[PDB]
């Protein structure tokens, strides 16, 4: 009952990290490899690089 | 006799609760200042009242 609780928490945690890894790859695409015009997505201000 | 489950359940619900204010902060508190309209409604014929 202790491992099923730990593993259920790691599966939920890893989904929060997944959402953050998907967001990090989405910034590294649009925000580093480009110049995204999406307001406040890429620092406060107008985004240069 | 069942160990840390008690605390693990209290900690987990506290983790959710303390996040609901991170959600409410990041959705609404994006604006640095309390901006206000002038009292007179000279908005081109558009009626935001």
């Amino acid at each position: 009952q202790s491992l099923q609780t730990y593993v259920t928490q790691q599966l939920i945690r890893a989904a929060e990290i997944r959402a953050s890894a998907n967001l990090a790859a989405t910034k590294m695409s649009e925000c580093v490899l480009g110049q995204s015009k999406r307001v406040d997505f890429c620092g406060k201000g107008y985004h240069l690089m | 006799q069942y160990g840390s489950f008690c605390t693990q359940l209290n900690r987990a619900l506290t983790g959710i609760a303390v996040e609901q204010d991170k959600n409410t902060q990041e959705v609404f508190a994006q604006v640095k200042q309390i901006y206000k309209t002038p009292p007179i409604k000279d908005f081109g014929g558009f009626n935001f009242s």
